[PDB]
């Protein structure tokens, strides 16, 4: 039984950095799989990164080489460092809390469909000025 | 030959009835229960989902023929008309050659999923899974239409006549036919399951499973249940290029559903794709 909020979101230059965090409250994160999703308006929810009980991460192709997905079971926090964003990433970002630790991972668009524990979602913006 | 007669009656009569009834039952039971599994736990469906409940479709139709089939061994004769002689040679065939291709493009799907999970190809849409689901079936559609074209030129309207092309017809064309059905139904769908596995532990060692996991059992169950009675359907038909013809059919005919059982446990594959599936099962059970 887990409560998920998102933090950190803001406005960035273009190729500039920001750090997300997804904070838990109840008994224990240890083995939950958290993933990070996006959604830009009028567009669907994508799936950016995901972190497994075990630790190991995935990321999508569009932040392959910019984002870093982090946990620490200790704070029950889950981390995202996105760097080099870009206004085409400008989205409100959500935090997704799978119990089966070695699931969400494997399909995190698919798998995200099963999941009751969702963050209010923080808004990144990426603009110019 | 008498004695070989006897043999043939007998594992007609005993043998099929009672394979082919037990197939029904398992068969039945496990396809009704992994199809109301999705119709009432899956919401947002992928390729593989999209896969597995075709196959569970390809077997279902199989399923529905054994009644009829079971009748006609049991009985010793085809009573059911020309229609059902079309329908049910259709669906048997349709069954064994969509089969191995749903299994083939799960496979390929749990590849493409270990290199990019995010699904981001067009090749991992669920819309695409729907495209190549409707290719597969036109496929093996078109790949039994000669059995089909070959059956309408026999007396069926007869409507106690409904021959294989195995035993029936001209044997040259028979063979030429049930080896590049052999080499297109069987033999390139395994290899393919075998070349997406070697891609596989490649891939892995690189890395360096789940994925391995539903591609083995793929490959061990067609090469175990599909090659006994793809090689005696082949052997049945060049043998009529005598007690030996009669020794080969019995053969054959106890290959046959041995290569069905494939329809009865590939509900298996289900709980493969590494959703919990069994899980979300007993939750609203
Ligand atoms: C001499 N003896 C006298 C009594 N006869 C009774 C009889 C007549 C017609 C059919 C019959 C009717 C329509 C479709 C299929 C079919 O597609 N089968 C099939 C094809 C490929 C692989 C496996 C099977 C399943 C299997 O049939 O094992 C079979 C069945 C029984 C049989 C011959
Ligand atoms: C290219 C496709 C080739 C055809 C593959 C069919 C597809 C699967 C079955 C469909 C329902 C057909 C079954 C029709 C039920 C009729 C029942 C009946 O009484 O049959 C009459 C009898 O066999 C003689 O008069
Ligand atoms: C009509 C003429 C034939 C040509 C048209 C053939 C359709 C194949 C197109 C695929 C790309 C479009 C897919 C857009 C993204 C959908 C995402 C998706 O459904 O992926 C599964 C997901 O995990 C849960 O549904
Ligand atoms: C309309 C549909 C018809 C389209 C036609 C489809 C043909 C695709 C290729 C088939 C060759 C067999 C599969 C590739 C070779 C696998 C050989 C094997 O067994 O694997 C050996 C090894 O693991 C590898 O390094
Ligand atoms: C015998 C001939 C059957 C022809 C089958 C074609 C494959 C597509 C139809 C089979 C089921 C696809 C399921 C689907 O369209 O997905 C719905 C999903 O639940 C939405 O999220
Ligand atoms: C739901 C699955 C639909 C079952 C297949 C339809 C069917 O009845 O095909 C068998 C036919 O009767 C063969 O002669
Ligand atoms: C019946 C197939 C007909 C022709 C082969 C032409 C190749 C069509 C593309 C094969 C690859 C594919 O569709 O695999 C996707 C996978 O099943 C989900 O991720
Ligand atoms: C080049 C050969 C052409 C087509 C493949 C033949 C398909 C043959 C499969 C049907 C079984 C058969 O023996 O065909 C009937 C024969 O023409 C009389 O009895
Ligand atoms: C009838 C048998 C069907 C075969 C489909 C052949 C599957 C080929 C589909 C391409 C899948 C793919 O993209 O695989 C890339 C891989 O790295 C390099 O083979
Ligand atoms: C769970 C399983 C329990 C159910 C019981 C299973 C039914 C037995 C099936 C096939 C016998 C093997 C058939 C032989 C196939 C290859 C042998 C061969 O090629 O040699 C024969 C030769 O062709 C002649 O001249
Ligand atoms: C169950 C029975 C297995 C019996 C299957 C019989 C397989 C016989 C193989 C063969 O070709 O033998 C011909 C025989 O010698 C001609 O008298």
């Amino acid at each position: 039984e887990v409560q998920l909020v998102e933090s950190g979101g803001g406005l960035v230059q273009p190729g500039g950095s920001l750090r997300l965090s997804c904070e838990a409250s109840g008994y224990t994160l240890a083995n939950y799989a958290i993933g990070w999703f996006r959604q830009a308006p009028g567009k669907e929810r994508e799936g950016v990164s995901c972190i497994s009980s075990g630790g190991s991460t995935v990321y999508s192709e569009s932040v392959k080489d910019r984002f870093t997905i982090s946990r620490d079971n200790a704070k029950k926090i889950v981390y995202l460092q996105m760097n080099s964003l870009q206004p085409e990433d400008t989205a409100v970002y959500y935090c997704a809390a799978d119990p089966f630790g070695e699931r969400l991972c494997i399909d995190p668009n698919t798998f995200a469909g099963y999941l009751e524990t969702w963050g209010q979602g923080t808004q990144v913006t990426v603009s110019s000025l | 030959c008498e004695n070989w007669l006897a043999l043939e009656n007998i594992l007609e009569k005993y043998y099929l009835s009672a394979f082919y009834g037990i197939e029904f039952i398992v068969g039945m039971l496990g396809n009704f229960t992994v199809v109301f599994g999705y119709l009432f736990c899956m919401k947002n469906w992928n390729s593989s989902n999209v896969y597995l409940f075709n196959l569970s479709i390809s077997d279902l139709a199989f399923l529905c023929t054994l009644p009829m089939l079971i009748r006609s061994y049991a009985t010793g004769n085809w009573t059911y008309g020309d229609v059902l002689c079309i329908s049910n040679r259709y669906v048997l065939h349709a069954n064994l050659y969509t089969s191995i291709l749903f299994l083939t493009f799960i496979s390929i799907d749990r590849y493409l999923l270990m290199k990019f999970p995010f699904r981001e190809h067009i090749l991992q849409k669920k819309e695409f899974a729907i495209l190549i689901s409707l290719a597969v079936w036109v496929l093996v559609t078109l790949e039994v239409l000669p059995m089909l074209t070959f059956i309408t030129s026999t007396p069926i309207e007869k409507g106690d006549s409904c021959v294989d092309y195995a035993s029936s017809g001209n044997p040259k064309y028979s063979l030429i036919y049930s080896l590049c059905l052999t080499l297109l139904g069987f033999l390139i769908p395994l290899s393919v399951m075998c070349f997406f596995y070697y891609k596989m532990v490649v891939f892995l060692k690189k890395r360096s499973n789940k994925p391995l996991r539903l591609v083995v059992l793929a490959v061990v169950i067609f090469s175990v249940l599909f090659t006994p009675y793809h090689i005696m359907r082949n052997v049945r038909i060049a043998s009529r290029l005598g007690c030996s013809q009669k020794a080969i059919n019995c053969l054959y005919i106890l290959t046959r559903p041995l290569a069905f059982l494939n329809s009865a446990v590939n509900p298996i594959f289900y709980f493969l794709v590494g959703d919990h599936f069994r899980d979300m099962l007993f939750s609203k059970l």
